[PDB]
């Protein structure tokens, strides 16, 4: 197996998985229980 | 031929993540070690040196349960994935679980783990019937609940093991030992498949990536080292000049873009995990940070050094 | 103001309260570590106590609850485990005076000495005992003085140079533990020669506790 | 009365 | 007498702005740095909290020495000398306790364990404000003010009835539960732990009592050494005037004023001493 493939593989799952709060917090104060 | 670094020039670098201590936790009079996060993301299990398995809401802020501990030289804590029990591996070598759903209010011992010969370092759990032990005497154990004794081993570390992490299918797992390399296990099948050594220092922490095909490790000479289960090979490296203490933590976000690290420079750090790159910086705690730990949907982190106060971050 | 979850919250201060009963009970007794270099005689400490990787034993004295722990089954390395005794009241380093001539049985060429020096040196220049007191017991007296009534105690230190008697070389051995440290001025040495008295060992247990709990409670109010 | 010179803090002239 | 009432002004002033920046100092390493849970740590907290308001009340002290006009009012007075009062009360029981807290740690550091606590030092601290209240209580209900044929104004303690009564009764209400009582338990209180430091060096063997012993001789010297310098000269000239009538003159004015500025001094340097010297409060700082 490549390391390009599996790099690439990385690259592709993060930009398709990002709907996460450490990275763009994009919830309010008022949604988020902390 | 092609390394990460060199190819994530066009995705733009993540800018300074702004993250405060949003709701502090104190009651702790002891230096806090290892930590764990549950699938529901409200309730985490600390431990410290003064013998109190502690268990907590980080909503609320306000203790749940309070198990008091044979051994006070606990050194690593385990949140199941369901919530019914609670492993912790203290220094007698003993991985005293404990039932939390209970018909009586009080917290009963529901089994104790003394078959390893050296001392816990950490513990992980599969199901609420198996889990695995890493312990001090170079190997790890897959114990049952429901048996009571070690059902299969694992010996392949030529060095002391000190950090374990899981996978979401619960099939792989990758295991850091002191010996400067990190071995990929199965649960099932019982012999080591892939290995990586890459590092040169002492590995303390480790954690899997959520896509499965990957992980992260971190040693003590202030470098992580990001390898994968594919071509088996270091994909990229991250280290600064301003790092030059230990790392005790490791952490990923709900996806693995914020490669979380905790060192011994009494603050935390977040890397961008693709271009190699401390994306924000985490301080506030007195002592080094021990334990460092995300939640499954990614909500906050949690972060638990020896100044006995825990810190969540959002 | 929180009525659906008053119980709860009432349960959380209860348990908080035990949990500063504890901490405070725990701050009363006293916790020793003991330390060896494998086979250096700390069952002696055994039989002076009123009464599995650590072991531990509590007993009562003078109105005092001491904690010993044994560390010496763990067969891993000692720095991965070392800081996890932060904090304790007092640190003892067992080892026997006539365990000078024998080699220890790792390389055919390492003095028991030489090994027990090392350690020493070793749980001394630590950042995590930087505050602790070191309070060693030299066991085995006895024997060492009829093992030094046919012995010229040269081949351990080739620099030593005195009499062959008990009152100068043990004497000696006690300033050679001493100045072993750098920190000369926060950590304190208290050398005990262990006799075959239990009433007497005791007592010089809760002497140099006492002089530590002391010490440490004129560095916290700033006497000291 | 008295209309004392120093008493506790005070200059308290007659 | 006009450089005499400035330079009196101006050591009012030094004194009292390195009071607020000296104590706020020590309140910020201790909430913020330091920690609440240690005994001696709420202790020197309570005792900047006390000075810090002595240092706010010096102001209106050093306003009535400047000019012999107070036209501050009635009201006003009564709650400043209430507030020197209860705070000289305050930091002189806070000094008693903790001498004998140290007492207690060092001379008996078994029954210590269990007999100081942190919701213990709590109750102490509210029992000393507490008994500070009830020896203030003459000073509450006898204030007011003095008229002069000059036009001037002087508030005072004043006490009805015939004088020469009340005035040499209230000076040694002060002078035993303020002076002689606190200064023989603090000295009594030092001089057990120089007996019980000696006695523990002399028992462990270690030969190491020497430095030991020295620094907190000289630690307990320069406190009482302090403690006297500002104020026993002050009581003795309050105890001499009010016995025998002396004639006004602007060298007693100053000498009055001058041990003023030593005692606020000492409740300057007291919670400075006992943080800066000290090794826990200068790691955290």
């Amino acid at each position: 197996i490549k390391v390009s493939k599996a790099a690439a593989d990385l690259m592709a799952y993060c930009e398709a998985h990002a709907k996460e709060d450490p990275l763009l917090t994009p919830v309010p104060a008022s949604e988020n229980p902390f | 031929d092609a390394t990460l670094s060199q190819i994530t020039n066009n995705i733009d670098p993540v800018g300074r993540i702004q993250m405060r201590t949003r709701r502090t936790l104190r009651g702790h009079l002891a230096k806090i070690y290892a930590m764990h996060w549950g699938t529901d993301s409200r309730l985490l299990v600390s431990a410290s040196q003064d013998g109190k398995l502690i268990i907590w809401d980080s909503y609320t802020t306000n203790k749940v349960h309070a198990i008091p501990l044979r051994s006070s030289w606990v050194m690593t804590c385990a949140y199941a994935p369901s919530g019914n029990y609670v492993a912790c591996g203290g220094l007698d070598n003993i991985c005293s679980i404990y039932n939390l759903k209970t018909r009586e209010g009080n917290v009963r011992v529901s089994r104790e783990l003394a078959g390893h010969t050296g001392y816990l370092s950490c513990c992980r759990f599969l199901d609420d019937n198996q889990i695995v032990t890493s312990s001090g005497d170079t190997t790890c154990a897959l114990w049952d609940i429901e048996t009571g004794q070690q059902t299969t081993t694992f010996t392949g570390h030529t060095g002391d093991v000190m950090s374990l992490s899981l996978a979401p299918d619960t099939r792989l797992f990758v295991s850091g030992a002191c010996d400067a390399s990190a071995k990929l296990w199965d649960v099932r099948e019982g012999m080591c498949r892939q290995t990586f050594t890459g590092h040169e220092s002492d590995i303390n922490a480790i954690c899997f990536f959520p896509n499965g095909n990957a992980f992260a490790t971190g040693s003590d000479d202030a470098t992580c080292r990001l390898f994968d289960l594919r071509a088996d090979q270091e994909l990229m490296t991250y280290s600064h000049d301003n790092i030059i203490c230990g790392i005790t933590s490791v952490s990923f976000s709900k996806s693995g873009r914020l490669l979380l690290a905790g060192y011994d420079d009494f603050n935390c750090n977040v890397w961008d995990a693709l271009k190699a790159d401390r994306a924000g910086v985490l301080a506030g705690h007195d002592n080094r940070v021990s334990c460092l730990g995300v939640t499954d949907d990614g909500m906050a982190v949690a972060t638990g050094s020896w100044d006995s106060f825990l810190k969540i971050w959002n | 103001l929180s009525a659906e979850d008053k119980a709860a919250v009432e349960r959380s201060k209860m348990i908080d309260r035990n949990l500063r009963e504890d901490g405070e009970k725990a701050a009363r007794e006293v916790k020793l570590l003991l330390l060896g270099a494998g086979e250096s005689g700390k069952c002696t400490i055994v039989k002076q106590m009123k009464t599995t990787g650590i072991v531990e034993t509590h007993f009562t004295f003078k109105d005092l609850h001491f904690k010993m722990f044994d560390v010496t089954a763990q067969r891993s390395e000692r720095k991965k485990w070392i800081h996890c005794f932060e904090g304790v009241t007092a640190i003892i380093f067992c080892v026997a005076l006539s365990d000078y001539d024998l080699v220890l049985a790792e390389d055919e060429e390492m003095n028991r000495m030489h090994a027990s020096m090392k350690l020493f040196d070793s749980i001394c220049n630590n950042k995590w005992f930087t505050d602790t007191s070191i309070i060693l017991f030299l066991n085995k007296k006895d024997l060492f003085e009829e093992k030094i009534k046919k012995s010229p105690l040269t081949i351990c230190y080739p620099e030593y140079a005195g009499s062959n008697t008990y009152e100068e070389a043990a004497a000696y051995i006690q300033c050679q533990f001493e100045d072993l440290n750098k920190r000369k001025d926060t950590k304190e040495i208290y050398t005990h020669f262990t006799c075959s008295t239990d009433t007497k060992n005791v007592q010089f247990v809760f002497d140099a506790v006492t002089d530590v709990i002391i010490k440490n409670n004129l560095k916290d109010c700033g006497l000291f | 009365a008295g209309c004392k010179n120093f008493f506790w803090k005070t200059f308290t002239s007659c | 007498d006009l450089t005499s009432n400035a330079v009196l002004t101006f050591i009012y002033f030094v004194v009292c702005i390195i009071g607020l920046c000296g104590n706020t100092l020590v309140i910020y390493v201790i909430l913020r740095y330091a920690k609440m849970k240690t005994i001696t740590n709420i202790y020197i907290l309570n005792l900047a909290i006390a000075d810090e308001l002595f240092m706010l009340g010096l102001p209106f002290l050093a306003m009535q020495v400047a000019l012999v006009h107070w036209p501050f009012g009635k009201a006003i007075c009564r709650v400043v000398m209430t507030v020197d009062g209860i705070n000289q009360f305050t930091s002189i029981f806070c000094l008693t306790v903790m001498s004998i807290d140290r007492y207690l740690a060092v001379v008996h550091p078994i029954k210590s364990a269990k007999w100081r606590r942190p919701r213990t030092a709590k109750m102490i601290t509210m029992a000393v404000w507490g008994v500070s209240l009830l020896v203030i209580l003459p000073i509450m209900i006898y204030a007011g003010l003095r008229s002069n044929q000059w036009g001037r104004s002087s508030c005072t303690i004043n006490w009805p009835g015939e004088s020469g009564a009340w005035y040499t009764g209230f000076i040694i209400y002060t002078f035993i539960l303020g002076f002689l009582v606190p200064l023989t338990i603090i000295c009594l209180c030092y001089l057990f732990i120089i007996i019980k430091v000696k006695s523990s060096g002399i028992r462990v063997g270690s030969s190491k009592r020497k430095k030991s012993e020295k620094k907190v001789t000289r630690m307990v010297s320069i406190v009482v050494a302090v403690f006297i310098f500002c104020w026993l000269p002050f009581y003795i000239f309050n105890v001499s005037s009010v016995s025998m009538a002396i004639s006004p003159t602007p060298a007693l004015k100053g000498m009055f004023d001058f041990v003023v500025v030593l005692t606020y001094a000492n409740s300057c340097a007291n919670p400075i001493l006992y943080a800066f010297l000290s090794d826990n409060f200068k790691k955290s700082f």
